[PDB]
């Protein structure tokens, strides 16, 4: 459950991401593929090579949805219903993977927002990605 | 695996009583039913819409017997699982693209199935030996992923 | 969330547990100690010997709490608030351990309820235990 | 662990740039902040009521450097983290009652801190190699639990 500080923290942090969210999306994916090679099992149809247009493109998509969730930090369940749908009934990504992308997203933010990645912001972002994770895997069964 | 001799004997005694045909079908069906996401890999199997549809699907039963067949083989080479499972590991990764976490879920389902089947015979310590074993197999099956 | 189907399954299977809940709770603890030794780090103060009265006593407590969740299947978050508070603030059990207990609780029931432990009941019991776990871990941060 | 000479070099060289004092105090405090239940082992440290209070607690800071210290000494034995951490593993089990899962959390926290610190330098390929080491260390530390 995101506290008022958390939502603030999250909103602040993502605010700085700005025009780079897409790039950060892409980079996180890249870090996940490299660090947790099992995650690649879900993208057999992509070119996973460095700077592949497929990864870039996809990075954008992930970034944009994250953005959308920060904006509806208050109504996540509702803001991401379609996405919860897609993942649960179409994609069928196993739940463990959500923790892997989440972690890689922290790492990426850490690496690019030195000043804003304080211990309190770190905790908030973590809880946020966890919340996003829960929403996205809530219609699994 | 870290199987004491007495763990190894207990694994083997019990396994002697198992009907791989049936246990195999039961474990695989139960996996598709308890963790519906694992169905992604068997869209060509047909109707998996309800529990009766999965448990009784001849394709699920057949596959399950195949999987547990490969598993019993593993039980005879408890000394060299990575070895035993190398080609299968490569297949699951490279051709099938099966997320290796699926192998640990199957492990747990199987332990419930053995509990289901042997009742009291499945003692606390017999389960501890099987836990080691299914963990070993899942590791072996994931060893070749890249 | 638990469907009406799930609720019927759980009340039915737990119904059968009846007066053995205590013994089954103790049993689930023993299996957990043997299979996932890392869980013992939380019970340094216990005699974990076979047939420890401590374990027996502890098993009843757990079973009683599960029985209480079944009794309030439509208000678990409130029926369990106290225990959530306890696990989050005093015991501080790391999340992953909950899944280890759930799994051994599942093993025990299977071992004792051959007739009721159908694929459908198994799935229902799994979702139930996952929800209980979610509640007990809800106040962690 | 199962590090490629190339991956061995990247770990080795980034590390050489690490101020153990700072990174250690920060890895440990971020842990207590992000995963509040880890504080159950540091009751005696004092006020951990706030990010500010953990980050500031010198007991925390000094524990952090003692932790990174041993971690540091372990990168010198990447071929045998098991024998390197055996006594520390027994200690953590038998004396401290620390759940090995915490080893993994720390690891991840550690990787976040290195990224935090090295920005650009901490590339996907460099993170990949560090992920294998933190896993490796966590595994060696949990190795003697019974
Ligand atoms: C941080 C949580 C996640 C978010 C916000 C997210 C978001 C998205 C979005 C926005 C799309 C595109 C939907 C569309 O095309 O309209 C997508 C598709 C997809 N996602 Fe997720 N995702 C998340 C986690 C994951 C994880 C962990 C995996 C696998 C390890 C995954 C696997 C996929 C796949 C395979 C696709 C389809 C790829 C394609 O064929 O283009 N997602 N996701
Ligand atoms: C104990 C773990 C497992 C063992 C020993 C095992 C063994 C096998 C064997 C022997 C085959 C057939 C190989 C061939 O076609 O050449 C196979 C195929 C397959 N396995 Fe695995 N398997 C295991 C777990 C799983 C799990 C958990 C999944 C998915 C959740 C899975 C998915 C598949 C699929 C999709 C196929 C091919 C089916 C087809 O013919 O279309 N396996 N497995
Ligand atoms: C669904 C799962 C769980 C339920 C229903 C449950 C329930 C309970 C209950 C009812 C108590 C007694 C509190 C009192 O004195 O009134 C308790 C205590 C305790 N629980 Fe849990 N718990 C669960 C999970 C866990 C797990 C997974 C662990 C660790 C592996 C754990 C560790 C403890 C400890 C250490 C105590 C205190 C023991 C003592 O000193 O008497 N609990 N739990
Ligand atoms: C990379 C992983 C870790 C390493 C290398 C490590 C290493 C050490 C070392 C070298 C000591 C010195 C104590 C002595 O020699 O008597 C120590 C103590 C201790 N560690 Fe760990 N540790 C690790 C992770 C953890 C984690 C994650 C926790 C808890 C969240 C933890 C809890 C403790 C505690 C409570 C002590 C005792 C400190 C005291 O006496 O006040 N350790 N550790």
């Amino acid at each position: 459950m995101l506290s008022p500080a958390d939502k603030t923290n999250v909103k602040a942090a993502w605010g700085k991401v700005g025009a780079h969210a897409g790039e950060y999306g892409a980079e996180a994916l890249e870090r996940m593929f490299l660090s947790f090679p099992t995650t690649k099992t879900y993208f057999p149809h992509f070119d996973l090579s460095h700077g592949s247009a497929q990864v870039k493109g996809h990075g954008k998509k992930v970034a944009d949805a994250l953005t959308n969730a920060v904006a509806h930090v208050d109504d996540m369940p509702n803001a991401l219903s379609a996405l919860s749908d897609l993942h649960a009934h179409k994609l069928r990504v196993g739940p463990v993977n959500f923790k892997l992308l989440s972690h890689c997203l922290l790492v990426t933010l850490a690496a690019h927002l030195p000043a804003e990645f304080t211990p309190a912001v770190h905790a908030s972002l973590d809880k946020f990605l966890a919340s996003v994770s829960t929403v996205l895997t809530s219609k699994y069964r | 695996v870290h199987l004491t001799p007495e763990e190894k004997s207990a694994v083997t005694a019990l396994w002697g009583k198992v009907n791989v045909d049936e246990v195999g079908g039961e474990a695989l069906g139960r996996l598709l039913v308890v963790y519906p996401w694992t169905q992604r890999f068997f869209e060509s199997f047909g109707d998996l819409s309800t529990p009766d549809a999965v448990m009784g699907n001849p394709k699920v039963k057949a596959h399950g017997k195949k999987v547990l067949g490969a598993f019993s083989d593993g039980l005879a080479h408890l000394d060299n699982l990575k070895g035993t499972f190398a080609t299968l590991s490569e297949l699951h990764c490279d051709k099938l693209h099966v997320d290796p976490e699926n192998f640990r879920l199957l492990g747990n389902v199987l332990v419930c199935v053995l509990a289901h089947h042997f009742g009291k015979e499945f003692t606390p310590p017999v389960q501890a030996a099987y836990q080691k074993v299914v963990a070993g197999v899942a590791n072996a099956l994931a060893h070749k992923y890249h």
